[PDB]
């Protein structure tokens, strides 16, 4: 089947490669979530800031199938995200220190563990951020990607990734499809 | 009250379902 | 004919449009008519989670202890139900009759059954859209009335 | 128990 940037689900206005994992954003933060989501266990996929050019930014994570597509992602209860400003933490719209910020080049990876002790840990190279949100929501996850403005992200669901975490257990993404 | 929803979901049943 | 999922998902693109949830002469909140509805269409979709039917006894008992009243669950047959009491649509709304307009059937699209109201008659804008539920008869003691207005009404819904 | 039947 696949795991791609969903067909429908998604900001109308996002600017999506016809392969599905390349996305451009447009103006004001509008979200575009996966075509599959997690509901127990450990999943991980990747993306690349391909390019982040002056006064743009991304809030990247997961995201329940309720976030808003108009609004960045962790702006409601439904996502947390990880801003490439400051590496800000955003759930509920609350920003909270986190790491430090990434940009142009950098791969991100995305963690979830979903128990049948939640946890999502953001990583930067294949390193470690911490732990960001610990003992959250119950319900479905999908990888979820939210832009400001012209920047471009591209999503790796698997099962191959550039920078395989160290020492940590996981399914990828791709398993889904 | 309920949430809305548009078209069926299979519910996926955990290994433990069944289970104490 | 035209086919099944063809059909269906017209049904899906068009039934948001089609009715309404107003309040009842019968009881409560009803599902309306909003515009003609020709005789043999598909009204609505009994949305819900599909569950095997096993599952039904575990969630009753579950939905006393929070306290949901009504019963929302509808079987597909021997092995499913559609349980729309957490998750569903406008469909949860429609009354029972003893005289009714629509009727429930089950479709098989792609391998996966679904519960869809079709039309009886000819039904036209402003009725109240009902189908027999047909539970099964209970005893003295747990038997609810019929309030559907119908010139044959059984009096209970059990 | 108490579920709708599509027919009885
Ligand atoms: N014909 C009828 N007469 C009286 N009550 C009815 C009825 N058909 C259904 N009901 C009641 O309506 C419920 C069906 S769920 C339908 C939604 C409900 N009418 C509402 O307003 O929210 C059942 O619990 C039953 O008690
Ligand atoms: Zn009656």
């Amino acid at each position: 089947s696949r795991v791609l940037l969903a067909l429908h689900d998604r900001a109308p206005q996002l600017k999506i490669s016809d392969d599905r994992l390349t996305v451009v954003g447009e103006k004001g933060y509008s979200m575009v979530r996966a075509s599959h989501g997690v509901r127990k266990g450990a999943w991980y996929f990747e993306i690349t800031v391909d390019e982040m050019p002056p006064d743009t930014a991304a809030r990247l994570g997961w995201s329940q199938p309720l976030g808003n597509l108009q609004a960045p992602l962790g702006y409601d209860k439904f996502s947390y995200s990880w801003r490439s400003k400051k590496g800000t933490k955003f759930h509920q719209s609350i920003g909270k220190h986190y790491s430090s910020g990434y940009g142009q080049g950098d791969v991100l990876g995305f963690y979830i563990n979903l128990p049948e002790s939640s946890e999502i840990i953001f990583y930067k190279n294949g390193v470690n951020q911490g732990v960001a949100y610990k003992d959250i929501f119950e319900g479905v996850y999908f990888p979820a990607i939210s832009l400001y403005k012209s920047c471009t992200v591209s999503i790796n669901f698997g099962p191959c990734f550039k920078y395989p975490p160290k020492d940590l257990t996981y399914r990828p993404m791709s398993d889904m499809g | 009250d309920f949430k809305e929803l548009d078209e069926n979901v299979e519910y996926e049943e955990r290994e433990s379902e069944f289970d104490i | 004919d035209l086919p099944m999922p063809m059909r269906f998902r017209h049904l899906k693109k068009t039934s948001k449009e089609a009715v309404g949830v107003y309040r009842s002469p019968i009881h409560g909140r009803g599902l309306f008519c909003k515009r003609n509805i020709d005789a043999g269409e598909m009204v609505i979709e009994y949305a819900g989670i599909v569950i095997r039917s096993i599952l039904t006894d575990k969630r009753e008992k579950y939905y006393d202890s929070k306290g949901i009243g009504s019963s929302y669950m509808f079987r597909i047959d021997d092995s499913e139900v559609v349980d729309a009491t957490m998750h569903g649509n406008a469909a949860r709304f429609i009354n029972h009759s003893c005289e009714p307009n629509c009727y429930s059937r089950v479709i098989n699209i792609d391998g996966q059954k679904h519960i869809v109201i079709f039309a009886m008659r000819k039904i036209y804008r402003g009725e109240e859209l009902t189908y027999d539920y047909k539970f099964p008869i209970e005893d003295a003691s747990n038997k609810l009335p019929c309030n559907c207005g119908a010139k044959k009404c059984r009096k209970f819904l059990n | 128990a108490r579920t709708k039947q599509t027919a009885r």
